């Protein structure tokens, strides 16, 4: 029972962003099982897109319907969400569903039962940037790193491989004037581990394919 | 009067058939109510019959069903099949049946009515009402002072 979105989290103005959804553990034809697209714009809400059936059947919100396509792959379990032409409004999290129906006279579209964890995609001009991490040193003990100038979110940051969960608290990234994004994170520890335990963050930038490991360090 | 006599008809223009709502006829009109009374079968021809006014809406259908592959179930409209005149609400819906075949017939033996067309079934694409017609004798001065 799982769906997991996939694609770039970065398009320019007047292309068309193509991503795609992993179903596991149903078939993507099983009889009474739709599948739709769902978009939501940062601190919006949400707008459907479109819904395909087990069938080859679509449909779509009359509101995007002349720009997106979308289809599913019965062989690999899979789908795809294709948006021609976007502009600066089709920046948002695009979110994979499965959607119940009720039989009647028609298949009537229903209850999303199960959803994935969607995929920001921002639509600019600019083009994709890494992150420079830099270690903030501890000092009942503060550490932590900074992940700077980079294009665009998300970012995922992890420390010790996912080891250390207690304690971690990662801000919100700050959107600098120069169009590239700062993000912090830090894990109040006891200072008394400093010098016993390692302490690595696994700053993580999709968009860029960049993978930073940091040991942060005390002096 | 009670006389076969009683009545005249100059023109055949002063026939006039009249095509009543169901809605008109106090009767359940949302989507899903209004789908129950529709159906689909094989071995029945549709038929299609001309008539001359009818009741301004007060609900109508723009449907398009298919099976699951694509193709529709309901009939592609004919060169006279005009949307329904004069809706006041109309429903679009579009979908597909997993186990349905033929043509849309309307149960109650009802017509579906278009723009001055009434038919045994549901065009895909087409607005439409349920009703039923009747036919009467107006004259033109009659027919000049209701309408104008
Ligand atoms: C009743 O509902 C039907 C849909 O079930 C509506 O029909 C739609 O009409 C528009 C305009 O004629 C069609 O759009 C155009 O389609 C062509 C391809 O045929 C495309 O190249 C154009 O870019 C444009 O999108 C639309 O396809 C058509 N749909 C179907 C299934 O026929 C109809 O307008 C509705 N009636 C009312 C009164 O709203
Ligand atoms: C004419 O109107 C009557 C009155 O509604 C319809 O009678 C309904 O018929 C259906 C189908 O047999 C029944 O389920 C309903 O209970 C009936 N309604 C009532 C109030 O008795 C009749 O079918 C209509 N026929 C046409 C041609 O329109």
């Amino acid at each position: 029972l799982q769906l997991q979105e996939s694609g770039p989290g970065l398009v320019k103005p007047s292309e068309t962003l193509s991503l795609s959804c992993t179903v596991s553990g149903v078939s993507i034809s099983d009889n009474s099982y739709y599948w739709g697209w769902i978009r939501q714009p940062p601190g919006k809400g949400l707008e459907w897109i479109g819904t395909i059936s087990y069938s080859g059947n679509t449909y779509y919100n009359p509101s995007l319907k002349s720009r997106v396509s979308i289809s599913g792959d019965t062989s690999k379990h899979q789908l795809s969400l294709k948006v021609s032409s976007v502009t600066a409004a089709d920046t948002a999290v695009y979110y994979c569903a499965r959607q119940r129906i009720v039989s009647g006279f028609v298949e009537w579209l229903s209850k999303f039962d199960y959803w994935g964890q969607g995929t920001l995609v921002t639509v600019s001009s600019a083009s994709t940037k890494g992150p420079s991490v830099f270690p903030l040193a501890p000092s009942t003990a503060a550490l932590g790193c900074l992940v700077k100038d980079y294009f665009p979110e998300p970012v995922t940051v992890s420390w010790n491989s996912g080891a250390l969960t207690s304690g971690v608290h990662t801000f919100p990234a700050v959107l600098q004037s120069s169009g590239l994004y700062s993000l912090s994170s830090v894990v109040t520890v006891p200072s008394s581990s400093l010098g016993t335990q390692t302490y690595i963050c696994n700053v993580n930038h999709k968009p860029s394919n960049t993978k930073v490991d940091k040991k942060v360090e005390p002096k | 009067v009670d006389s076969v006599c009683s009545g005249t008809l100059q023109k055949t223009e002063d026939v006039h058939l009249m095509g009543f709502t169901l809605s008109g006829q106090k009767v359940a009109d949302s989507p899903l109510e209004a789908s129950k009374r529709w159906a689909f079968r094989t071995g029945v021809p549709p038929k299609n019959v001309e008539y001359t006014e009818g009741e301004e809406a007060k609900t109508c259908y723009n449907i398009s069903v298919t099976d699951p592959s694509g193709k529709s179930l309901l009939l592609d409209p004919p060169s006279n099949i005009r949307d329904y005149p004069k809706c006041k609400t109309v429903h679009h819906i579009q979908g597909q049946n997993p186990h349905a075949q033929g043509i849309a017939l309307h149960l109650w033996g009802a017509f579906f009515l278009y723009d001055r067309v009434a038919s045994t079934t549901m065009y895909r694409g087409k607005v439409f009402t349920e009703g039923n017609i009747a036919a009467m004798i107006v004259n033109k001065t009659v027919h000049r002072m209701i309408f104008s």
